[PDB]
């Protein structure tokens, strides 16, 4: 599971096991960031990310991974981060022109779909490299329903129910499989993702954390939304309190 | 990109093309091919390397391309590229005459072939043509002419020469026997045989293994052609009736 | 010209004049309108005639491409879509008139092309200077599923009509009959036009024209 | 196209292949050139004398137009080039601007052509050397020299290819105000000069003239011959009743 | 010989000294990343697909989770081999099947659809800027004369049609199984060709599988729009396995 | 081993710039003096031959009548960029009917600095740095000016600067001898004493080259006879 | 986003070789082989297809393709690249038949096609064909056959053979075989050259075979072959 | 070493070498700082001098009337990026009348930025951005890497031995928001001083100041004009 003899430095280049190495190197550059992840219920999505403070010089809400893709489509992300905001950039792009040609808000497997053969565009060619970032697009809408996609480096997307990226993926995963998101409200979630963040961080080789937090559901009419100031602290504090047991 | 690139167009640190000199090489290996001069004549006489039971012999020639009215070209070296550079020539020749209504000069054809060759040499990422020329015609302003061209888009006038397999013994043997001001079509044929009966590696010398073309002015139109077997046949049986005379004095 | 076609039992019918015009004097009497697209379509041609020979060669070409690679034999609609795209993108500026016709696995198929770009799939069609008078002619005697002679005696009275009532149109007529399992290329039909003739022989004589300068030169 | 940097810095600050290019002029047949007064003469060293070749065929020593002439050494291919395009400018010029064509003008031209191959994606610098010779308007007699970098000086006299640091020492021991007094002393110093490198003969020498509004004069092997033979007579009756 | 490598030859798709192209094969060792195994059978009026539908997760929506695409309403397709890649050859063959019959007026045959892809892939095999991609696609429908139709498409470039075919680890064992049974010569029936892909998967793996751990699509004569079998139905055909 | 030549070093520099800079180090050495009554600009021909004719050698040239620039390095990379100053200077003149500051030329040519490159480019743009220092002389509005630029596109003003390969050495001799109140004089004097400290040569008229630009008087190069007058003053 | 190698991937070694090319040709002899003979009133192309398991549906790909009415091709070496040639060479004859509206002459395919396969053995960032080809043609009375190799050049020949044991079917060819025989004669001694290496039970579905007489070239049909596999007919 | 000559290149440990070697380029230069109050967005930078008789290099530039800024590392990606801001905001001025956003043009910045990070050939930007500007939402400082990526500040320091400068202005961040100009350039000031060892200190020679607010526009001071700052320092004695 590691060759390394010229057979790694290209994307457009397979190692005689038939793989592509630079993909799981930019895959290993989102396993060395910090954790986020989303959670899909019965009235929407929800999203949290534990942002690391690399100083204290750093504003508030300073380095954002929550992203608006669209009016009604939010985004999380994981991984070398000035990819991350170009795959923001290109999402929102596909989104509005979509809007241009069709006249109506762009379903989000669509959205997902094309961003991903995207990113798949770029582990074909020796010309470019993968993008170091891994997504979640979530969305809500009373003809689609709730819905939360994943896409990786390869150009893989998926449709998930709970799902995480970064450092403590699997940690986080077991964590959110405690959840029965399919009956539980956004409202409810929002605690949860507080608290598997809180349980997931850890404080001592990382060292200060932020914690963002996104709605998008039927309780904002369908619109992705930041979390209120109020919500936040108190998915916070419930989250602290939950941390001494 | 930058690992792959085999860099064909650079110097090498003593100040030359390698692609160019290994393609001479190339050429080196290849069917020999000469050409002579006279005064009422110019000829190629060529090594035939396709000649096998079961070729089926469809062309007037095998190594002998006709590339205008008044000029012909053999060749040596990689075929395919022959081709191509054959082809573009012909283009040129066609070019110069619907410009000035004229048949193209002879040099002026082939420094319009070599310039495309050095161009191939200086710049582009690409191999060169594996391929050397010889050249012979005849024009209003230096009548009869032999010209050669190698990979390296660099060309020369000559009154005689020689290309391919063994080459530089056959310039040696044309430097001992040629006859400057002195040359006729019959000699220079005698010439011919003899250079390329010492030359060629497979001794006795078939009509099947040679190929003999001429260009000679006739009544204000210029002639090309190739020689039949037949007359192929009498010049060898010629050179070795002349050789087992020369033998005999001892 | 007076091209037309018609849909009968067995396949298709199409019918031409011979007769090519430039201004109001016949150039050609004896010109072929019919032309060959695949084994199984064919297609008469009106309008510029250097670009419904180009169109319809092309569109040939392409379509012996098409069924090389297929190892089918060529659809109508094929025919029908390569021509009326290539014709549309040009804008009328290509000239081209056509009766397209032809039998597929989906059956006899006939269409009228024009040089804009819009076809039209009718059981008889008709195009050219004559059009109006074969037309008359159809919607005088056609009947659908008729037989074969009837509908090559129908499509040849279309063609007459168009013969002796249009100045554009004259000489011979062409048919090409073609169905499930048989093409009959006759050409031309019938003749209904002759030549008088000749009363005199205007017939010059050796040395009645008289010459200035002679070179003969020998060949091989 | 092909974009890719062929001529870059090595760490010690060098462009090698410029070079590279310019040992490839090293292996050139040797040219030299020197100006008089009203007489300039370039000539070239070894013909490749084959006998069997054409000399026509192979001369080393053009024209660029009717005021200016020019040898060279390094790739045969690459001045003919060089060559070329110097002619069409010298023709781009006249169309241009009603006046003809300066020998530094021309020079500076081929200098910056040589410079932009060596500054450019895909290219390979030409590996030759020019001995630009001509007469401008005005009168004044020049002579400059171009090299692979794209560097150009005018000279008083010089010689470039195999063995040009030799034929150079002498120019420099030989060059006077005494000699190049007539024409025929000054190509009498090039042939003196070419014979110190070449293989001695007379036969392996090509020499060219310029003169005055007079067009570019090539000497016929009879008339070298002939110089060849006054040379020898001078170094046998200035020096052989001496030493 | 016979193993040999100088320059490149192991790194872009060009020549090996035996004349091979070792990043060609490196593509087939690439579809088996996916650990997956696909089975395609012929019928006698009918074509078959069946894969194994691994979730190994509860937090994916299994229906996102799919190797069977529709390409068109009455062609369909079964993917193997690198997830990404395969999206992307089922985008292409959407686009050739779309355009095909805009510029024709006809629905494409599986055969051109087959040969289309297999000619773009040749490609990636013939240029060295990229690499071929890690997928095999297997394509079925019914023709309008030749009946049912299963082709398959290599990333060499290979395309053909087959009576029965398999993509994946388990290829070489499902070959053998497969073509051990077209041999006895039986009523190749709808049920008869599903059960026979099924349990050529299963025998092949060995799993007797549940509803949900396979996907299988199927296009008939009677019915020629490709249609996905829901859970239900494949345990309909499941428990029928369990009684002879 | 190669590598683009858009690498970065570990340390942070591009290879090719620095090696450019390297390649300076070689060229024949240039001093910039920069007064209240002028700027001054000397720099040495290093004739390697008494064939060549040192006219011939110009590595001091007039980018406009109050603009001059004096070149280390490779002569032939200088070229491109004195005639890109001088159309520059021609066209602001163009624009806007008014002459050049030195600082605006100066930046002009520093717009060209890493403006090379392989990949995503045009046909026709550079492959590698220029391996050349300039020093600008001028007179504005701010009066006498006297700027510096290197391969690396930075280009900083100066009172008085030495390039070449004897740099270091000349730099210190102008340091120790240069004060904000010279005359013209006293400074085209100590550039030449300083060149003919760091020269291998003898010093003499036909050895070097002297420039100066002063307030009331375009752009002057010193004749071999009003070298003479200054030589004479040693 | 992508562009373009624009290097050549074919060089000449220090030994004056084009390396690709050569390695081309062992991808050639290391195919199944295939034999042409021209015979006075026809030409004769035959190959094995042998499949690798009774799964390969025989009816669906060919290796003895139609280019025009009278002009056929097979090969030996690898398949998507003698498929890109025979949709190129189509391409070509059409554009011939276009501008001279007349069959390509085969001598002037093959040149074209021979043109295209030199190109990739110069052009950036490509290798060069694995395939050698066998043309065989009807036009001007006589009949034709060529042959075209990785490097771009071709042959004519009376009779030849290419891919696996190519030498000694060459030999067998060169003895066993000479001019005056019938088109069926030479179908006879196709099948019996190319038996000289077919390991196993030559069927009438182990092989493909292809005609070019003066009415057009033709796949034979499976019966046909089987009726000429009888060591008869 | 095979994994360092191209910016396409992932290590197999998931970084990219010549992005970070970039990230150097930008300690190669002299340190710069810069803060913010609740009205006033300030630069302070320590410029530098090759010889005596050199002047000492910009460090500072002008963007927009309201947008300027401080400039470490190649001082030709500098001036490219400046030249590439001031025609954003000309754009910006041009078709809407209104100055552009700060946080705007600093996404615009990393957009460009980002895109040879990802192209055979191509390089990273060799230099780091400090932004000051002010907007409808105040001051702003902000913090531009060759990794493309950004940073939205209260204070920072990029450039040689900046650690210094901030650690200082780590401890001094509680007084900023509400500190008058004078007093918010003195802080800045001292940052930059700590930055230096006890032999050298500030002067009216190698010190920039560039200051926007919401009753100045962006302004770059130097030479005399940047006394009436420093005079009013406390001789910080070792």
């Amino acid at each position: 599971s590691s060759i390394g003899t010229g057979y790694d430095l290209s994307a457009s280049t397979f190692s005689p096991d038939g793989r592509v190495f630079q993909v799981e190197y930019a895959m290993k550059a989102v396993e060395n960031s910090s954790t986020a992840i989303g959670i899909r219920c019965k009235d929407g999505v929800v999203f949290g990310v534990e942002k690391l403070v690399l100083s204290k010089l750093y504003e508030e809400g300073s380095n954002k991974r929550l992203f608006n893709v669209d009016r009604h489509v939010g985004m999380a992300v994981a991984g070398l981060l000035a990819d991350a905001r170009s795959l923001a950039d290109i999402a929102r792009e596909e989104a509005s022109n979509f809007r241009s040609n069709f006249g109506y808000n762009i379903p989000l497997k669509h959205l997902a779909d094309r961003v991903a053969m995207y990113v798949h565009a770029y582990t074909l060619y020796s010309a470019v490299r993968p993008f170091g970032c891994s997504f979640m697009l979530g969305s809500y809408s009373v003809n689609d329903g709730a819905q939360l996609y994943m896409i990786d480096p390869s150009g893989v997307s998926y449709g998930y129910w709970g799902c995480a990226i970064g450092k403590a993926r699997q940690a986080a995963k077991t964590e959110i499989e405690k959840l029965q998101m399919k009956e539980m409200t956004c409202r409810d979630i929002v605690k949860e993702v507080a608290k598997i963040i809180y349980i997931v961080h850890d404080e001592v080789k990382d060292k200060a954390f932020e914690l963002e937090l996104s709605w998008v559901g039927e309780l904002t009419n369908g619109r992705h939304e930041i979390v209120p100031k109020d919500i936040r602290e108190e998915a916070e504090k419930y989250a602290k309190e939950s941390l001494k047991e | 990109s930058r690992r792959y690139d085999s860099r064909t167009t650079i110097f090498s640190p003593e100040g030359r093309l390698y692609q160019v000199e290994y393609a001479m090489e190339a050429i080196g290996h290849a069917g020999t091919c000469l050409g002579i001069l006279a005064n009422d004549g110019v000829l190629l006489a060529a090594e035939r390397r396709n000649i096998h039971k079961l070729l089926d012999e469809v062309f007037f020639s095998e190594k002998i391309y006709k590339l205008n009215e008044d000029m012909a070209c053999s060749v040596a070296g990689i075929t395919s590229d022959a081709n191509v550079l054959t082809n573009e020539l012909r283009l040129i020749a066609q070019r110069y005459l619907l410009q000035y209504q004229e048949p193209i000069p002879c040099e002026q054809l082939v420094t319009a072939l070599c310039d495309i060759k050095q161009a191939y040499t200086q710049f582009g990422g690409k191999r060169p043509f594996g391929v050397s020329l010889l050249y012979i015609g005849w024009d209003k302003h230096y009548g009869f002419q032999l010209y050669q061209s190698d990979p390296s888009g660099n060309y020369g006038g000559w009154k005689a020469t020689c290309i391919g397999n063994n080459s530089a013994a056959a310039v040696s043997m044309l430097k001992q026997d040629y006859k400057e001001g002195e040359m006729t079509l019959k000699s220079a044929l005698a010439l011919a045989i003899k250079v390329l009966n010492k030359t060629m590696d497979v001794s006795k010398l078939s009509a099947e293994k040679v190929e003999i073309a001429t260009l000679t002015r006739e009544n204000g139109k210029t002639v090309i052609r190739v020689l039949k077997q037949k007359e192929v046949e009498q010049l060898i049986k010629k050179h070795e009736e002349e050789e087992a005379k020369a033998e005999r004095e001892k | 010209t007076t091209i037309a076609g018609v849909v009968y039992k067995d396949g298709i019918v199409l019918g031409a004049d011979t007769r090519a015009t430039e201004g109001m004097v016949v150039a050609d009497k004896n010109c072929s309108k019919i032309h060959f697209i695949s084994p199984n379509i064919y297609c008469c041609g009106a309008g510029t005639a250097a670009d419904t020979d180009m169109t319809t060669q092309l569109i040939s070409s392409n379509l012996e491409l098409h069924s090389l690679s297929t190892g089918r034999l060529p659809r109508v609609v094929t025919a029908n879509r390569m021509l009326k795209q290539m014709l549309f993108r040009y804008q009328g500026y290509i000239g081209a008139a056509l009766v397209l016709g032809g039998v597929d696995v989906t059956g006899p198929h006939l269409y009228s092309i024009y040089p804009h770009g819009s076809t039209d799939k009718l059981p008889y069609v008709t195009m050219g200077s004559g059009s109006l008078a074969a037309m008359a002619v159809f919607e005088d005697k056609f009947r659908p599923d008729m037989e074969e002679e009837e509908a090559k005696n129908l499509v040849s009275e279309a063609i007459a009509a168009g013969i002796f009532n249009d100045l554009g149109s004259g000489s011979n007529i062409d048919l090409c009959v073609i169905s499930k399992n048989k093409l009959d290329f006759l050409r031309p039909y019938t003749v209904p036009n002759k030549k008088g003739t000749r009363l005199g022989r205007y017939r010059c004589e050796k040395g009645t024209t008289a010459v200035l300068t002679e070179k003969i030169t020998p060949l091989e | 196209s092909y974009d890719r940097a062929i001529t870059v810095f090595s760490p010690d600050g060098h462009l090698f292949q410029v070079e590279y290019a310019q040992e490839a002029v090293k292996k050139g047949s040797t040219a030299v050139g020197v100006r008089g007064r009203d007489i300039v003469v370039l000539g070239v060293e070894k013909k490749s004398v084959a006998k069997l070749q054409d000399e026509r065929t192979v001369r080393k020593i053009c024209a660029l137009d009717d005021n200016v002439c020019m040898a060279f050494a390094g790739l045969t291919a690459d001045a003919r080039i060089v060559i070329n395009r110097a002619r069409v400018e010298c023709q781009s010029h006249r169309l241009t601007v009603e006046d003809p064509v300066t020998v530094e003008y021309i020079t500076r031209y081929i200098a910056s052509l040589k410079q932009r191959y060596t500054q450019s994606n895909g290219r390979r610098p030409f590996g030759i050397s020019a001995l630009i010779v001509g007469f401008d308007f005005d009168g004044t007699p020049r002579l400059y020299q171009t090299d692979p970098s794209g560097t150009y000086h005018a000279w008083k006299a010089n010689a470039i290819g195999r063995g040009a640091k030799s034929v150079r020492e002498f120019l420099e021991k030989n060059y006077t105000d005494e000699a190049i007094e007539t024409d025929d002393l000054t190509i009498k110093l090039v042939i003196k000069a070419l014979l110190e490198v070449v293989q001695s003969g007379g036969k392996n020498i090509e020499l060219a003239v310029m003169r005055r509004d007079q067009s570019l004069k090539i000497l016929n092997p009879e008339e070298i011959e002939k110089y060849v033979a006054e040379i020898e007579k001078e170094k046998e009756e200035n020096e052989k009743k001496k030493q | 010989s016979r193993g040999s490598s100088a320059g490149f030859d192991r790194h872009i798709t060009i020549f090996s000294p035996e004349g091979r192209l070792y990043q060609v094969e490196y593509a087939f060792k690439a579809i088996n990343q996916g650990g997956l195994t696909s089975v395609a059978v012929r019928g006698k009026d009918c074509a078959v697909i069946v894969t194994q539908k691994k979730v190994p997760d509860k937090l994916l929506d299994s229906s996102t989770v799919t190797h069977l695409f529709k390409i068109t309403e009455n062609i369909g397709c079964v993917m193997t081999g690198m997830t990404a890649d395969s999206r992307s050859q089922v985008q292409r063959a959407r686009y050739e099947a779309a355009n095909w019959k805009y510029k024709y007026g006809y629905e494409i045959p599986v055969d051109m659809l087959c040969k289309r892809i297999a000619d773009i892939s040749q490609v990636y095999t013939q240029n060295a800027e990229m690499r071929p991609l890690g997928c095999c696609m297997i394509l079925i429908g019914i023709d309008e004369e030749q009946g049912p139709q299963v082709y398959k498409c290599d990333p060499a470039g290979y395309y053909c049609g087959f009576k029965a075919t398999a993509a994946g680890v388990k290829q070489t064992e499902s070959t053998s199984f497969l073509e051990k049974k077209v041999k006895k010569k039986f009523d190749w029936t709808f049920e008869q060709t599903v059960e026979t892909a099924i349990t050529c998967l299963s025998t092949v793996l060995s799993i007797d599988f549940k509803p949900s751990e396979i996907e299988v699509g199927v296009v008939t004569v009677e019915n020629p729009k490709f249609r996905i079998l829901t859970e239900a139905e494949i345990d309909a055909h499941l428990v029928a396995l369990a009684e002879r | 081993y190669d590598r683009g030549v858009n690498t970065f070093s570990p340390e942070g520099r591009l290879f090719q710039v620095e090696y450019a800079i390297e390649a300076i180090k070689l060229g024949s050495t240039a001093i910039g003096i920069q007064t209240s009554e002028g700027v001054c600009l000397a720099v040495e021909k290093r004739i390697t031959s008494p064939l060549m004719e040192p006219s011939s050698i110009e590595k001091i040239v007039e980018i406009d009548a109050h603009i001059g620039c004096a070149m280390s390095g490779l002569i032939a990379d200088a070229k491109t960029l004195i005639d890109k100053a001088r159309v520059e200077t021609q066209n602001h003149w163009f624009t806007y009917n008014e002459t050049m500051t030195v600082e605006s030329v100066t930046q002009a040519v520093s717009n060209l600095a890493l403006q090379f490159g392989e990949e995503d480019a045009d046909p026709g743009a550079m492959s590698r740095p220029f391996g050349v220092a300039l020093l600008f002389g001028g007179v504005d509005e701010k009066g006498p000016q006297l700027f510096h630029m290197d391969p690396s596109g930075t280009f900083v003003q100066c009172d008085a600067r030495a390039i070449g390969s004897a740099s270091e050495g000349a730099q210190s001799s102008l340091q120790e001898v240069y004060h904000k109140s010279m005359t013209l004089k006293e400074a085209i004097k100590s550039s030449l004493i300083i060149l003919k400290q760091v020269m291998e040569e003898k010093l003499n008229a036909t050895n070097i080259e002297l420039a100066t630009v002063q307030p009331g008087q375009n752009f002057h190069m010193f004749t071999k006879e009003e070298l003479e007058e200054v030589i004479k003053d040693i | 986003a992508e562009r373009g190698y624009s290097f050549s991937l074919t060089t000449f070694s220090p030994s004056g070789k084009l390396v690709q090319i050569e390695y081309a040709l062992a991808a050639v002899a290391g195919g199944a082989p295939s034999v042409g003979i021209k015979a006075a009133n026809g030409v004769v192309l035959a190959t094995e297809k042998k499949q690798k398991s009774i799964l390969y549906d025989e009816r669906s790909v060919h290796k003895v393709e139609p280019i025009t009415k009278h002009i056929g091709l097979v090969y030996s070496g690898m398949g998507p690249d003698y498929r890109v040639l025979v949709h190129r060479a189509r391409k070509l004859a059409q554009q011939y038949y276009l501008v001279y509206q007349e069959p390509i002459p085969t001598a002037q395919l093959v040149q074209r096609v021979a043109s295209v396969m030199q190109e990739y053995t110069q052009s950036g960032g490509v290798r060069p064909f694995g395939v050698s080809l066998l043309i065989c043609g009807w036009n001007e009375g006589r009949p034709y056959l060529f042959q075209s190799d990785p490097s771009g050049a071709y042959f004519a020949w009376k009779a030849t053979a290419m891919g696996k044991n190519y030498v000694n079917g060459k030999t067998f060819l060169e003895k066993r075989y000479n001019e005056d025989l019938e088109l069926e004669d030479a179908i006879h001694t196709a099948i019996l050259t190319l038996k000289e290496s077919f390991e196993g039970q030559m069927t009438e579905d182990n092989i493909e075979v292809g005609i070019c007489n003066e009415a057009g070239f033709r796949r034979l049909t499976p019966t046909e072959v089987k009726d000429y596999l009888a060591a008869i007919a | 070493n095979q994994y360092d000559n191209d910016v396409t290149v992932w290590s197999p440990q998931g970084r990219i070498h010549q992005i970070e070697y970039a990230m150097e380029a930008v300690k190669q230069g002299s340190a710069t700082v810069g803060l913010k109050s609740k009205t006033h967005a300030v630069l302070v930078a320590l410029k530098r001098a090759q010889s005596e008789l050199a002047a000492h290099q910009k460090k500072i530039l002008h963007v927009d009337n309201h947008i300027g800024i401080s400039i470490a590392g190649l001082t030709a990606d500098a001036r490219l990026l400046c030249n590439f801001m001031r025609q954003e905001c000309l754009d910006s001025r041009f078709v809407f009348d209104r100055p552009l956003p700060v946080s705007r043009l600093v996404s615009l910045i990393g957009s460009k930025t980002q895109i040879p990070t990802q192209r055979y050939g191509r390089r990273p930007y060799g230099v780091g951005l400090l932004i000051a500007g002010y907007d409808d939402m105040g001051p702003h400082i902000f913090q531009t890497c060759p990794s493309a990526n950004y940073f939205d500040c209260r204070a920072m320091s990029i450039g040689a031995r900046s650690q210094s400068a901030r650690t200082y202005l780590e401890r001094h961040m509680s007084e900023f928001m509400e500190c008058n100009l004078n007093e918010l350039v003195k802080h800045g000031l001292r940052a930059l001083r700590e930055t230096l060892p006890a032999e050298q200190d500030l002067t009216t020679k190698n010190v920039s100041i560039g200051i926007v607010g919401k009753d100045l526009e962006f302004t770059i001071y130097d030479d005399d004009d940047v006394s009436p700052f420093l005079e009013g320092l406390e001789e910080r004695p070792q």
